[PDB]
């Protein structure tokens, strides 16, 4: 502890061979509202870091006849009008490894948890191209949510990009931090970007992941609302970074952008602050370039390539649920599927609010396993009566038997569709409480008995009979052997809740 | 978590002392270059970087 | 480009298809001095002043100093169409077009003494060589500001740079901070 | 009540296990500090020598 | 073309300034490649296009591919032509990008032939002037919407219904009844729906993969990864490559394109970025230009004859919103895919009334034909209205004209089914086409009394009524037995 400072300045000092390279190099302009106008780096390449004489790092974006408008990736507050700008060739890249698990970090990447430093070997470039026609495959595989209604009517693959769009507090966050959270026995490399969030609402995030040992197997990329509009801008380019990397070395990854319009807000102030020609709501031409460019990145790669895959699932949020706006718009053109999100769902109680009847899925029942197909189609059937019959509710008493028989089976059907926070069910468990909902083993309990019956069942179920799991789980199918047993199973449990 | 927190405060105050070395180290390196005889010290390495530049120059 | 760059290139243009390069040089040296000193430029700005109160005093100032006669027709035309505003910035940016097309890249020497001159020439064979510049202007300044040598800005206005004074010791700060 | 009383019980372990080590680390960083402004004068000359030639 | 050598001035995204020497610099609608430099340590080319001439030595262009590590000073190429793909057989079962460059790594295209992609239309002399029926083979668009030849037709069908299993058919059936061929325009393609299109081209039969340039289809991908250059242009680019099979082979050809509101936003897009002032409701200002100076070139000349069948987008589900406004100016037809159907099982899945046509008159298609289809509309109507009551009282409880009316409709309603060649691979029945013949034929016998003593289930899934009648023989062979 004495003489290693002496070996390590011994190292230091001797590794450096005095070497010589011509450089470019500007003098700012004009510093102000996060922009240096420079004068001079007449060979700068677009999107390359320079540094400035104080410290600060810079990205040259509109080079124009006679200076480099670069954007700062921190505060111009030292910046000079006359100090040198030193160019440094290189293009926004990232130091990459499996060592980022468990880590919190920000849009360089790195860490702002304080636990040390990432011993990061390889290297990636922020901003990379996407995988071709040829480098991909069909997603079939199938990204468990958890959320049973998500999983059952809007399924997700493992390389689709799904929309997670909604209003303000209506649940996303959630189903994307029990999308995380359900990733635990597959291995699933989960990433979470946190774009312009609050610092305490993604130390919440990061403790609950901590908490329920989600942590082994995701990486935040944090930069909260204080940060410069550059690292908002460059922050879910560095989760995708990582997350190619993990893709291309064979596995599964997971990666979800909260807050996409974030993004593209801070993006637009950049735009707006290079004096830039605006468009529709003041964004620039290139917004849809912008979210296009990165959620293409989210590929099934093609099993020459090494099989491995990247599902992105972006936040977007709507105002008055004006999905006419311009950034929803674009990010339901781009993207693969929608998930939408209703207060007026939420504050009905019904819990993941989401909207079956408007979300799609254009991937569809290929990102199902074989047993969730039989049950979903009915599902789907009779949840489509209900969304019919919904209007003649109120006159349930003067109807058909046949008519009040689909109205009960789907105001039973939507209690079973209610989950809570942070608790994803799995497969099996999804696939019996369908099952059972779907025939009508429970066409005869009272509403306020359906979901303490479904935990009381399921619970039992994972208890006593797991040849039931074993053969959803090993075969992926809804074999006759666990319809028997499941009939089997809801009759004891009928029997043991009719004792209350 | 916790020994890791401590293992970092470890390794930054490792680095700190470094610093502070070497910012005393370059008062006394200007200290010590402010003794030499310019004339000569410039036309010794004046030419070196000469020599230096020459070889940029093929590079 | 920009307004200067546009006056400047002309001038440059029309002193090239008649050769007078170097007494045009000489004329806008002359000329950025004689339009420094700011009352003199004021009084050919200050857009009240009528253009031919201008005109007499600059036809004045024409006879006098004895300049070329298109280099006389720039100024007027300056007058006339309301660019006069920028003639200090039309004068610089003189300088730099002037250099393209004569073939020269000047190169600045920023070192701390004065240089023993062969090794200067040394650089300037260096600075023409690497730019194919015919002929580089080589200056220098002594300024203290250094450490220990030299360093060489070339290129447009000073865009490319090799600095050996103080880099080395940056290098072992940039070592030393380990991040 | 009884985790919530071994959640307080982290903490009373938490505030020993880190200050004690924290105390040998800042007085061991100090006296390594001061014990090397002797030696620094001389370290400085090599990278005299380095850059110069 | 020459020596014509530019140098970039500006880069601000992907809109570039390039200057020229003084007397020698392109025109307006011109490629010029970017000899660049990628920092990885070899080089590589940008193909951009002049949009305006800015005054001293300077044009404005807009790149095709990204402009990222462009210096300042890089070498720009004129060349003299517009953008120049290749065209022919040659391009036949590959997959293009906007520069006619294959991306689907079977290896490379011969240019023995390259057109312009911007070109002025066909004259007014040589338009032609005749209203002929594109026949498809599939009995509900032939019979309630007929298409036009030189016409322009729009897909309104949402996610998931049979769209794709649609124009697969389409290119098939005009493969095989007629000696036409088929160009793909993908405006704003997703990636992996782009694999997904390409692999089922594959095993429909469609692209010969076996042996290409027996296919049936040439592929244009403008995807959304791309700039809004290469995204908008790329209706150009597969235009191009079909009236090249117009012209010079004299086929009649079928040019899918995707979404062309994602042509409409490419337009906006390029538009907010050169700076233009925008449009009513944010468009770019030459919308109506932009779009026309497209479709006027899908049209019939006196050898061939281009039959676009463009899916359109409304945004905000609006029919006056400019988009779709200018599009619907362009528009002979419409075919609407219904959730609905897609779901009970009358694959192709297109609804019969929203199903609009302007080639539906009788100066057109004969009152015989006219006639019948309207008839046909007015029975499935009657029993659309006749649902609810006959959810109430029952078929029983109707009156006889309306009883025979519901029985007819439902079997007319099931008849407007076909097994598809390409649908095939996975129903198995083995496909068929039936000509406007022998749809208006079986349609005249399935409305007046001639085949009401038959189940519903024979007429459907079944083309060419005789092929009803043989089911239904079976199907009652199925009580007998
Ligand atoms: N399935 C659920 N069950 C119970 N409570 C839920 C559920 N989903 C969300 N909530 C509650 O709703 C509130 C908002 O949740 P969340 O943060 O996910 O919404 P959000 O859309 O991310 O909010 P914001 O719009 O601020 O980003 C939280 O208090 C959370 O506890
Ligand atoms: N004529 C048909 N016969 C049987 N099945 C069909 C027919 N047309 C479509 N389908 C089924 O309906 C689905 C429609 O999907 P598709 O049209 O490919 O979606 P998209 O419109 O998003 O491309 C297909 O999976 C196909 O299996």
């Amino acid at each position: 502890r004495a003489d290693e400072i002496s070996k390590i300045i011994r190292e230091r000092i001797e590794g450096y061979n005095r070497e010589v390279k011509v450089v470019n190099t500007g003098t700012v302009l004009q510093v102000g509202d996060g922009i240096a106008r420079i004068h001079g780096l007449d060979e700068v390449m677009a999107g390359e870091l320079v540094e400035f004489e104080e410290g600060t790092i810079g990205i040259a974006l509109n080079l124009e006849s006679n200076n480099v408008g670069v954007v700062l990736m921190g505060d111009g507050l030292m910046i000079q009008e006359g100090s040198s700008v030193k160019a440094t060739g290189r293009i926004a890249q990232i130091p990459v490894s499996e060592a980022y698990l468990g880590r919190v970090i920000n849009a360089l990447a790195k860490p702002i948890d304080g636990r040390g430093e990432i011993t990061a070997s390889e290297s990636r470039l922020i901003e990379s191209p996407a995988p071709g026609i040829m480098s991909r495959r069909s997603v079939y595989e199938p990204l468990q949510t958890g959320l049973i209604a998500i999983d059952a009517m809007i399924p997700v693959g493992r390389g689709q990009r799904e929309l997670i769009i909604g209003d303000r507090q209506t649940g996303k966050t959630a189903v994307a931090t029990d999308t995380i959270l359900n990733q635990q026995g597959q291995n699933v490399i989960c990433v979470y970007v946190a774009i312009g969030q609050k610092a305490s609402s993604v130390a919440q995030v990061v403790t609950n992941f901590q908490e329920r040992g989600a942590m082994e197997y995701t990486i935040v990329v944090a930069e909260t609302a204080d940060s410069p509009a550059t690292l908002q801008y460059l922050a879910p380019y560095t989760g995708a970074a990582l997350a190619e990397y993990f893709m291309y070395r064979e596995r599964h990854t997971l990666i979800i952008y909260d807050d996409l319009s974030k993004q593209a807000q801070a993006y637009r102030q950049m735009s707006l602050l290079l004096r830039r020609p605006p468009g529709r709501e003041a964004y620039p031409g290139d917004v849809f370039y912008l979210h296009s460019r990165l959620l293409e990145r989210a590929a099934k790669l093609s099993s020459l390539l090494g099989e491995g895959s990247m599902t992105a699932l972006p936040i977007v949020e709507t105002q008055a649920g004006d999905v006419s706006a311009y950034i929803p718009t674009n990010v339901i053109s781009i993207t693969d599927g929608q998930i939408f999100l209703s207060a007026d769902l939420f504050n009905a109680g019904i819990r993941p609010a989401i909207n079956v009847g408007i979300s799609v899925s254009r991937v569809g029942s290929a990102a199902q396993i074989k047993a969730m197909k039989k049950v979903a189609g009915k599902l789907k059937l009779e949840l489509a009566q209900f969304a019919e019959l919904e209007a003649f509710a109120q006159f349930a008493s003067d109807l058909d038997k046949a008519t009040q028989n689909q109205l009960a089976r789907g105001q039973r059907l939507r209690e079973l569709l209610k989950q809570p926070q942070s608790a994803p069910l799995t497969v099996e468990e999804q696939v019996m409480t369908i099952y059972t909902g779907t025939n009508g083993y429970l066409d005869s309990l009272e509403l306020d008995q359906v979901r303490k019956y479904l935990v009381e069942l399921r619970t039992y179920v994972k208890t006593n009979k797991p040849e039931f799991q074993e053969i959803i789980s090993s075969t992926k199918t809804f074999t006759e052997e666990a319809e028997a047993l499941l009939k089997e199973a809801i009759q004891e449990q009928m029997e043991r809740f009719l004792l209350q | 978590y916790k020994n890791e927190t401590i293992q970092f405060e470890q390794q930054k105050a490792i680095n700190q002392v470094r610093q502070r070395v070497f910012q005393q180290a370059l008062q006394g390196a200007l200290g010590t270059l402010n003794s030499c005889l310019n004339n000569e010290l410039h036309l010794r390495t004046i030419n070196a970087n000469i020599g230096m530049f020459g070889a940029m120059n093929e590079i | 480009d920009s307004t200067a760059s546009r006056y400047a290139s002309a001038l440059a243009d029309v002193a090239d298809v008649t050769g007078t390069l170097e007494a045009t040089n000489s004329d806008v040296e002359k000329l950025i001095r004689i339009f420094s000193e700011e009352p003199v430029y004021y009084f050919f700005a200050n857009p009240v002043i009528s253009i031919d109160n201008k005109r007499s005093v600059l036809d004045e100032i024409i006879t006098t100093s004895g300049l070329q006669p298109h280099t006389a027709n720039f100024i007027n035309i300056l007058i006339d169409s309301e660019r006069i505003n920028l003639v200090k910035e039309i004068l610089n940016e003189f300088e730099d077009v002037f250099n393209k097309i004569t073939g020269t890249e000047v190169a600045v020497v920023t070192s701390v003494v004065k240089l023993e001159n062969d090794h200067l020439a040394q650089i300037a064979k260096g600075v023409q060589k690497i730019t194919g510049a015919k002929n580089v202007r080589i200056k220098t300044v002594i300024d203290p500001s250094l450490v220990a040598g030299f360093t060489i800005r070339y290129g447009n206005e000073g865009s490319k740079l090799v600095d050996m004074s103080v880099k080395k010791q940056l290098e072992e700060i940039a070592a030393q901070l380990e991040m | 009540l009884e985790v919530e009383a071994k959640l307080a019980e982290g903490r009373k372990k938490i505030e020993v296990e880190l200050q004690e080590a924290l105390g040998s680390l800042e007085q061991q960083k100090e006296d390594t500090i001061k014990s090397l402004d002797s030696q620094i004068s001389a370290l400085s000359d090599d990278i005299v020598k380095k850059v110069l030639p | 073309e020459k020596k014509n050598l530019g140098r970039i001035a500006q880069i601000i995204g992907p809109v570039l300034d390039v200057a020229f020497p003084p007397g020698k610099m392109p025109n307006i609608y011109n490629a010029l490649i970017v000899k660049g430099r990628d920092t990885a340590g070899q080089p590589m080319n940008v193909t951009c296009e002049v949009q305006q001439l800015l005054g001293n030595n300077r044009v404005r262009a807009v790149a095709m591919s990204a402009t990222d590590g462009l210096t300042r000073g890089m070498e720009v190429i004129d060349t003299g032509a517009p953008l120049s793909v290749p065209v022919g057989g040659a391009t036949l079962g590959r997959i293009f990008n906007v520069l006619g460059e294959p991306v689907d790594n079977l290896g490379p295209v011969d240019t023995r032939t390259t057109s312009p992609i911007h070109r002025s239309a066909p004259a007014f002399t040589q338009l032609d002037t005749k209203l002929s029926i594109f026949e498809t083979g599939i009995k509900v668009v032939d019979l309630l919407a007929p298409y036009r030849r030189g016409g322009k037709i729009g897909l309104f069908g949402g996610a998931g219904v049979g769209k794709t299993v649609l124009i697969m058919e389409l290119i098939n059936n005009i493969a095989k009844a007629h000696g036409g061929v088929s160009v793909f325009g993908g405006v704003g393609e997703r990636t992996r729906e782009g694999n997904d299109l390409y692999m089922e081209m594959k095993e429909s039969g469609v692209i010969n993969e076996q042996n290409i340039a027996e296919s049936k289809v040439a592929l244009v991908y403008g995807q959304m990864n791309e700039p809004p250059g290469a995204r908008m242009r790329v209706g150009l680019t597969a235009l191009t490559m079909a009236e090249y099979f117009r012209d010079v082979n004299e086929q009649d050809v079928l040019l899918f394109i995707d979404n062309i509101f994602r042509f409409v936003q490419a337009g906006s897009e390029v538009s907010a970025l050169l700076g233009r002032m925008p449009s009513a409701v944010g468009y770019q200002p030459t919308l109506s230009t932009e779009m026309g100076s497209l479709q006027e070139r899908i049209t019939s000349t006196k050898e061939g004859s281009i039959t676009s069948i463009q899916a359109v987008y409304v945004p905000a589900d609006d029919l006056t919103d400019p988009a779709p406004a200018t599009t619907f100016a362009h528009l002979d037809a419409t075919t609407v895919l219904s959730r609905g159907l897609a779901a009970k099982g009358i694959y192709p899945a297109v609804d019969p009334l929203d199903s609009t046509s302007t080639m539906l008159q009788p100066r057109i298609v004969g009152e015989e034909h006219y006639e019948i289809a309207q008839r046909v509309k007015e029975t499935l109507q009657r029993y659309k209205e006749l649902q609810d009551i006959i959810a109430i009282l029952g078929l029983d409880e109707l009156s006889e004209e309306d009883r025979l009316t519901v029985a007819r409709a439902r079997k007319i309603e099931r008849f407007l089914s076909q097994p598809f060649f390409v649908a095939e691979v996975f129903t198995g029945s083995p496909g068929k086409y039936v000509g406007l013949a022998e749809t208006i034929r079986g349609f005249q016998l399935i409305l007046s009394g001639e085949l009401d003593s038959l189940p519903e289930q024979a007429f459907y899934l079944v083309g060419n009524i005789d092929e009803a009648t043989a089911k239904a023989m079976n199907l009652e062979m199925e009580s007998k037995l």
